[PDB]
Order: structure tokens, then C-alpha cells, then sequence
RNA sequence: UAGUGGUGCUAGCAUGCUGGUCACUGUUCUGGGCGCACGCGCGCUACACUGACGGAGCCAGCGAGUCUAACCUUGGCCGAGAGGUCUUGGUAAUCUUGUGAAACUCCGUCGUGCUGGGGAUAGAGCAUUGUAAUUAUUGCUCUUCAACGAGGAAUUCCUAGUAAGCGCAAGUCAUCAGCUUGCGUUGAUUACGUCCCUGCCCUGUAC
């Protein structure tokens, strides 16, 4: 099964955010102690409600949120994550724990000197 | 009479710190052999029974021929140039911790004591110790 | 008495130089944690290699693949705070580049950025 | 230069001030060439002869005391002496036969 | 090749007996003329000098100089 | 100075590929290669395209020149790279041998290389890309100059290769010395 | 608002010496951007023994600082470090600050082996500025150990407290320099000339 620092799987989900930052490294714990800003309610208000309407998966929800982390309450979720001009749609898997969501969603493209 | 200040610096350090040694009052912190004593420093001091004591020494004169001093003051003295690798170099101060021990270790012992106006002051017990270590380091030779 | 090679974590290692250099030949062991382990050891750092006698390259062999319970600071280690169990670990010989080489292999398996930075570069 | 005195006072036994001395007058150039193109010999003044001594000397020294198992004074106090005597085995003497064989030509 | 590092009994009796044959000795001469590591060479002068083998005339860390007498 | 841009015409109507910059230079630039000289001695150019077209006119591993007019030169590009960040090539021992004779070759053309060193070889498995400032085999120090190249070379093969009828081991004779064309282009020394 | 010496008090040593404590010399919002097959140029760090590392010795000058509120910070305490915390002086010849700086000197380890030279690239973790550090500001700890053996053709600056070595302060500035200017420390070799090269300034015939 996957772990996570030694948690399993079926204890996290039900794992609060504010439990949840204790297992995190340096980054994420002055993030969360320096305080983080109202924004992400909005998008969890949002998120939550297309995740309970879904009848299976619950369908791209999209964002600028780039700076935002990966938290398990949103684990299973489908995003589309913008890229300064199209979004990338992405499903939020479980090892995906602990990342920002810029990560996947790439700004520039590849250059070959072609 | 005799002085302190009448005798070659390095050579009073060496007698001193193994006088000392054998005195065995000088409590040592025990995380000794781990730590570097700066971060511009690699590899520990290699001296690495010993140096504990001889550290302890010098801060004891150093502090005998002055008014008084603090921490801050000795980890300017005992700093040094760090590498910084490809970039030039630059001047760093080492570690507070070891010093700051060094301090308490000396007071438990009645040689130096701290002093109005802040830092510490040599004891006149300090003076006379040290005085009768420097009349027989003259007379051994 | 003397020998000249000796091998251990399948690295050979020559009995010409001072201890706590020659051991640096294994993957993982950087001159700092080849130098405290000796001292834990207590053998005499000032030793050439070859000098030693079975019963003591054990113990610092050892040493090197349990350091915890010698009561190393922790903080001395290379893999603190592990992804998968919060444990810490010191990585040696060919387990080194056998965690290394796949961190990365993980990273593309999620499509990081930097998995495949690292794989289109190749 | 306190260190290389000494190794002179025990490798032979003169004064070694007297070493030096006889290293520099036997080193100086008496004979050299400019350009004209072509060169021409032309004499040489004594300063110019002495200030040849001692670069040659030094150089010397430097080039065997890089990549060394000798210290720097192991090799200059070798110089002096292999100098002090006719010993074509110093460098500053090789230097110095080829100048004035080159400026014979050429006069 | 590479030079001796730990002392043969065979090269310490060759040590004592040659020495004294030499004007002029400093670490680089043994460790020239005798196939021994530096690391030997800075032991083996303290142990001669005290045994009175050879005669010192200076001192100074990164020099050192010996002579016959 | 708008001749630095007509002075095409010639070439440009004479000559197909629009070709590529490669890199700017301080006596000349070059740009399948085209090489530009650098207000009216230059068309030096002339000099240059005669001697190479001799040499390449002989058996010698040089760039064909094509054409060449008004400081203008064409020349056939170089497929390999370049030799001062070579390796480990598969046969050293044949490279060093031939690179000695090539020397030969010169020689009893009457002519000496000033600089037959790493900086303008490319990667027999090699090519020689110029000559700058070449003397004939009769000028004073051209012996002096003979040896200097035999020894760059062999230093080369000991620092980096660790090497150390043909020569070098396996040949009768270690390496050639100077005592075992120059005046169709005299460029100096008769 | 500076220094020396005496005078009063006082500590240690010895039967004077070194220290502490009166006189003189259009508008606006969210996200992105300011990537590298290669050519040219100003720099930084090295190829080791005239060295690297460890301990000990111990010396400057030119700057800059807060009530607008929050700058430069001594001392005590905590921690391996980075860093944190409780108090304090200075709107300044008065306090930080003797800015106890680096090179350097002395005593040990290493022994000519890409070696204990050199530290790019890369993995894990802990902190700090900011509204926000992912493509990553900076700092700390452990691990990984690449090229490079004094560098072809070409080419830059310079005549004395100058070159070169070494470091500091200011500037920009929430944070962030391998940059610019200024300052001090250690301190050479080689000329004291010429029109050869390059460039500038004066006074008709093969062109």
C-alpha cells in the first residue's frame, strides 16, 4: 500500500490539514504558521461541492492558484491547472502529497535549435 | 616579582593547560569530539583529547590582560576566513557555544567572575594563580 | 601479519594509508563520518589500515550500518526524515545510487516538473 | 634565505657569504647579441652583468623546487654551490655558455 | 614504485648503520636515499637526534637540518 | 565602407546555400563555408586560395577549395571536431606513427608548419585546416622550428594519451629529426 | 566629547613591578516572461609543498547609524550550526568601535600519489526575508567528487609606498553580487632611452 512519513493510506483522509502539517518539512510548516491567506476557502468551498454532486469522477474544476499545496483533502480530485496561457487537467493522486500544484503544469516550452 | 605579561606566549599556554589538565576540576561538556568550534572550520580540531583544555587557558590570559570581555568579543577573536567555495573569501566568527561553556566552566573554579559594566572580570584568586604558574615556568627552564 | 588489500562491502580497500582516509573509498562515507566513527571505535586514528586485525574492522563495520544506537546526533546523517517511514538511515555502498536513481524514477512516475526535465535532458 | 646559509656552512665549510659572491661574479654574461632582420654581438656594462646573475640564479631554484620532494632552500643552496664551482650542471651556467657562443657567431 | 611506509627490521638496521656515513641529512635526504614515506623520515630524526646519532644545528618545522657530528 | 556589402556581386552572381554564421574573427570571418577577409590588400585572398589549391593539387589531407574572388573564398566543410578535446581514440598508436610521417611529407615539399599543434587539427581520421605564417624548409631557424612541432606533439600524446616505414614502438625508429614547393610561393626564405 | 603623568583608594608578585578605580600637551485585475546547437568580450576559482588542514600568537584606515518611530547593536541566556530570546548605549570625537580584518608569524599532521590539490553537478533535512520562494533569495549539516599537469595563433595595464598580494566600508536594497567607488595592510623586478612599430602635431618634379 502506499505510506506516507509511515502513515497509511487509510488513516490519512480522515487526518485534519492542521494534523497533517505536523508530519511536513520546513517549507510547508512556516507556510501554514505564517498564516495562508482566505484564497484556497473559496476553492475548497467550490471543490468540495463538485466532489459531493459527482456520480462516479467529479469533472475539471480550474484555477491560477499555482502557489497552492497539495492536501489530502483534496486527494482523488480532477483540476485543470493554469499555465500563464491554457490549463493542463490533472487528477490529483495520492503521491502527489506535499507539492505545489505550479509542478505540473509546465510554463515554457522544450527549445531544440533546430 | 614575575607577571604574566613577563612570559613567552605560546610557552605559557602549554604549561598551563596541562597543569590544568591534571587538576581535573575543568568540566568538559561532553559533545566534544563532534564539534567543528566554527562553521568556516573543516574537519574538528585534531588535537582532539587535549584541546578542550588548551582553549580553556588562553581565554583565562586573555581576559587576565584586559578589563573585561563577553562572548561576542572571543568569537570575533576566534574567527576565520571561510572558503565559500568558488567565491571569494570572507571573514566568519565561530561558535558561541563552546565558548559560552568555556566561561561557566572557569567561574565554577573561582579563576574569573563576572563583572559590573557587563563581561567578566579576572578574580584576584585568578591573579594569584596564575602568577605562581609563571614563576615556575621561568624557574623550569 | 601486515596485509596490503583488504576488502569489505564488497569495496577494496589498500593498507597503505592512514585509517580514517582509506575507508573513504565506500560510497556514502565522507572524511567527517569516517573520522568520528574511528573515534567511537576507539581505535588509534594514527594507525595505517593494514595494521588491523579482523575483530576490528567488525565493530566499525559494524558502527557504520547502526549508527543510531551509538547515539550519533542524528543530524550527522544523509537520509533524514525518510518520504516513506519518518526513520532515519545513513546509505552505504551500492544502496547508495539504488535510492538515488529512483527519487527521480518516482518524480516522473507523477510527472513533476523536474522528473522530466531530468528524463528529456536525456 | 637564513635557512640557506646554513645548508652552505655544512656542504663544503667556507664562509657562506663568500659562496654567494663567487656564484654571482662567475654567473654574469660578458657577451650578447641584439637584433639588427638579423643579430649583432655587443658588450655588456657590469651592472647589467650582475642584475643577469641574480635573475638566472633564482629562476634556477624555482623550476627544480615546483613539483619537489626538495624545499625551496634544499635546491638554491644547490645552485650556489654547483655555481661557486665551474659545475656545468647548474642551470644558470648552461644559460650563460649559450649567449655568448650565439653572440661569437654572430660578431 | 612507491616508498616504504612501516619500518622493515631489515631497513632500521640499515638506518643506523648508514647515517652517520652522511655530511648532511634533512627529511628529504632520507626520503630521497632511502625509500621511505615523509611520514617516517619526521619520526626516524626525532628518534636519531635524541639517540645523539646526529648533531642538530637548526630547527623550524618546515626545515629541519642535521649533520654528522 | 558599403564595399564590405558590394563586393558580393561578383561571387554572389557567379556562385547556392545562403549558409550560416559560424564566427566572427580578427583578421578574417567565416560563415558548404564560406571565408571572408579582412580594403584592398585583402584581395591576400589570392595567396591564400593558389597555395591551398597546390596543396590540395597534391595528395595532402586539406579542404578543397571551390572558388574565390574579391577577398571572397569557398571551401568544402569539415565533418569532424576538434582534435584538443580528443580522448580515447580506438588506435593511438597508428595516429601517433602517421601524424610523424605527415611531417615528412612537408619536409620533402621543402616546407615547415609554424604551429602543427592541437588548436588547428580536426578529427586517416584527421585534416589540417591551415597554415598561417609558413617558412620554407631553407630559412635560418627552420630546423629550430622542425623540432619544436615533433616534441608539441609527443607531449600531447604523453600528457593526456599516456602513449609514449612508420615510428614510435613497433618501428625501427622512435621519431624523425629535421636532418633525416617553397619557391613556387616563396613566403619566405627563398 | 583627547592623551600622559602625579595625587587618593585598591589587587597580585617580591621585599620595587604589572593592573583596576590634580596638572600638563483609455482604466484596472490574475497568471506568465525578462529560456540556449553556437560566436565574441570584461571577470571569479584552481592545476598544489614558496602548499592544504588543526591549534596558538595578534595589528588598520576611509565609511554608516533611531522618536516618522524602530536603525547600528554591547551584555546575560538557549542551540552543532545557521538562528532565537531578555535587557542596554548612541540623533553620535561621547555608544556599536581598539570595527581584536585577511594575508601573516610559531608548533604539529600529510609526503609527491588527480593525493588530504580543486569543489562544478546532484540527493536528504533544518532555518531566515517576503503577500507569495515550484522553473527555487540567502544561510546551516551530511553525502556525491567532474574538467583542470601552468595553457597555440593573437593581446591588456604599468616607472615608487606605484605594480601585485589581502581584506574592509559605502552604493543599490523587504531579501539577494563573483559588480562599482573609496580605504588600509604586506610590498618587488626592470628603464630614466628611442622613433623601430602604432598613432598624433608642425614646415610639389614618377606619381
Amino acid at each position: 500500500t502506499h505510506s506516507y512519513r509511515g502513515v497509511d493510506l487509510e488513516k490519512l483522509l480522515e487526518m485534519s490539514t492542521e494534523d497533517f502539517v505536523k508530519l511536513a518539512p520546513a517549507r510547508v510548516r512556516r507556510r501554514f504558521a505564517r498564516g495562508m491567506t482566505s484564497k484556497p476557502a473559496g476553492f475548497m468551498k467550490k471543490l468540495r461541492a463538485a466532489k459531493l454532486a459527482a456520480p462516479e469522477k467529479p469533472a475539471p474544476v480550474r484555477t491560477h492558484m499555482r502557489n497552492m499545496i497539495i492536501v489530502p483533502e483534496m486527494i482523488g480530485s480532477v483540476v485543470g491547472i493554469y499555465n500563464g496561457k491554457a490549463f493542463n487537467q490533472v487528477e490529483i493522486r495520492p503521491e502527489m502529497l506535499g507539492h505545489y500544484l505550479g509542478e505540473f503544469s509546465i510554463t515554457y516550452t522544450p527549445v531544440r535549435h533546430g | 616579582g614575575v607577571s604574566v605579561r613577563d612570559v613567552a606566549a605560546q610557552d605559557f599556554i602549554n604549561a598551563y593547560a596541562s597543569f590544568l589538565q591534571r587538576q581535573g576540576k575543568l568540566e568538559v561538556p561532553g559533545y566534544v569530539d563532534i564539534v567543528k568550534t566554527s562553521s568556516g572550520n573543516e574537519m574538528p580540531p585534531q588535537d582532539a583529547e587535549g584541546w578542550f583544555y588548551k582553549r580553556a587557558a588562553s581565554v583565562a590570559r586573555h581576559i587576565y590582560m584586559r578589563k573585561q570581555v563577553g562572548v561576542g568579543k572571543l568569537n570575533k577573536l576566534y574567527g576565520g576566513a571561510k572558503s565559500r567555495g568558488v567565491r571569494p573569501y570572507k571573514h566568519i566568527d565561530a561558535s558561541g557555544s563552546i565558548n559560552r561553556k568555556v566561561l561557566q566552566a572557569l567561574e565554577k573554579i573561582g579563576i574569573v567572575e563576572i563583572s559590573p559594566k557587563g563581561g567578566r572580570r579576572i578574580s584576584e584568586n585568578g591573579q594569584r594563580d596564575l602568577d605562581r604558574i609563571a614563576a615556575q615556568t621561568l624557574e623550569e627552564d | 601479519s601486515f596485509q596490503h588489500i583488504l576488502r569489505l562491502l564488497n569495496t577494496n580497500v589498500d593498507g597503505n594509508i592512514k585509517i580514517v582516509y582509506a575507508l573513504t573509498t565506500i560510497k556514502g562515507v565522507g572524511r567527517r563520518y569516517s573520522n568520528l566513527v574511528c573515534k567511537k571505535a576507539d581505535v588509534d586514528l594514527h594507525k595505517r589500515a593494514g595494521e588491523l586485525t579482523q575483530e576490528e574492522l567488525e565493530r566499525i563495520v559494524q558502527i557504520m550500518q547502526n549508527p543510531t544506537h551509538y547515539k550519533i546526533p542524528a543530524w550527522f546523517l544523509n537520509r533524514q526524515n525518510d518520504i516513506t517511514d519518518g526513520k532515519d538511515y545513513h546509505t552505504l555502498a551500492n544502496n547508495v545510487e539504488s535510492k538515488l536513481r529512483d527519487d527521480l524514477e518516482r518524480l516522473k512516475k507523477i510527472r513533476a516538473h523536474r522528473g522530466i526535465r531530468h528524463f528529456w535532458g536525456l | 634565505i637564513k635557512h640557506t646559509l646554513d645548508i652552505i656552512n655544512v656542504l663544503t665549510d667556507q664562509n657562506p657569504i663568500q659562496v654567494v659572491v663567487d656564484a654571482i661574479t662567475n654567473t654574469g654574461p660578458r657577451e650578447d647579441t641584439t637584433r639588427v632582420a638579423r643579430r649583432q654581438a655587443v658588450d655588456v656594462s657590469p651592472l647589467r652583468r650582475v642584475n643577469q646573475a641574480i635573475a638566472l640564479l633564482t629562476i634556477g631554484a624555482r623550476e627544480a623546487a615546483f613539483r619537489n620532494i626538495k624545499t625551496i632552500a634544499e635546491t638554491l643552496a644547490e645552485e650556489l654551490i654547483n655555481a661557486a664551482k665551474g659545475s656545468s650542471t647548474s642551470y644558470a651556467i648552461k644559460k650563460k655558455d649559450e649567449l655568448e657562443r650565439v653572440a661569437k657567431s654572430n660578431r | 614504485a612507491q616508498h616504504a611506509v612501516i619500518l622493515d627490521q631489515e631497513k632500521y638496521d640499515r638506518i643506523l648503520k648508514e647515517v652517520p656515513t652522511y655530511r648532511y641529512v634533512s627529511v628529504s635526504v632520507l626520503v630521497d636515499r632511502l625509500k621511505i614515506g615523509g611520514s617516517l623520515a619526521r619520526i626516524a630524526l626525532r628518534h636519531l637526534e635524541k639517540e645523539g646519532i646526529i648533531k642538530p644545528i637548526s630547527k623550524h618545522s618546515k626545515q629541519a637540518i642535521y649533520t654528522r657530528a | 565602407n558599403g564595399i564590405d556589402y558590394l563586393a558580393l556581386k561578383t561571387m554572389l552572381n557567379r556562385d547556392y546555400s545562403v549558409g550560416n554564421t559560424i564566427g566572427v574573427g580578427k583578421e578574417s570571418d567565416i560563415y558548404r563555408v564560406m571565408k571572408i577577409h579582412r580594403m584592398h590588400l585583402s584581395r591576400a585572398a589570392n595567396k591564400e586560395y593558389q597555395f591551398m589549391s597546390m596543396l590540395y593539387s597534391k595528395g595532402f589531407k586539406v579542404p578543397e577549395p571551390f572558388d574565390n574572388s574579391r577577398h571572397i573564398v569557398v571551401m568544402e566543410l569539415i565533418e569532424g571536431y576538434p582534435m584538443r578535446r580528443l580522448r580515447k581514440h580506438k588506435n593511438i598508436p597508428k595516429l601517433y606513427s602517421d601524424l610523424m610521417c605527415f611531417i615528412v611529407d612537408l619536409a620533402n615539399s621543402g616546407l615547415i608548419h609554424c604551429d602543427f599543434n592541437e588548436f588547428n587539427i580536426m578529427i586517416c581520421g584527421f585534416v589540417v585546416i591551415d597554415f598561417p605564417q609558413c617558412i620554407s624548409i631553407q630559412h635560418q631557424d627552420a630546423d629550430y622550428y622542425f623540432q619544436r612541432d615533433v616534441d608539441c606533439i609527443r607531449r600531447f600524446f604523453k600528457k593526456k594519451l599516456k602513449y609514449e616505414e612508420g615510428f614510435g614502438d613497433g618501428y625501427k625508429y622512435a621519431y624523425p629529426d629535421f636532418k633525416r614547393l617553397d619557391e613556387l610561393v616563396q613566403a619566405s626564405g627563398f
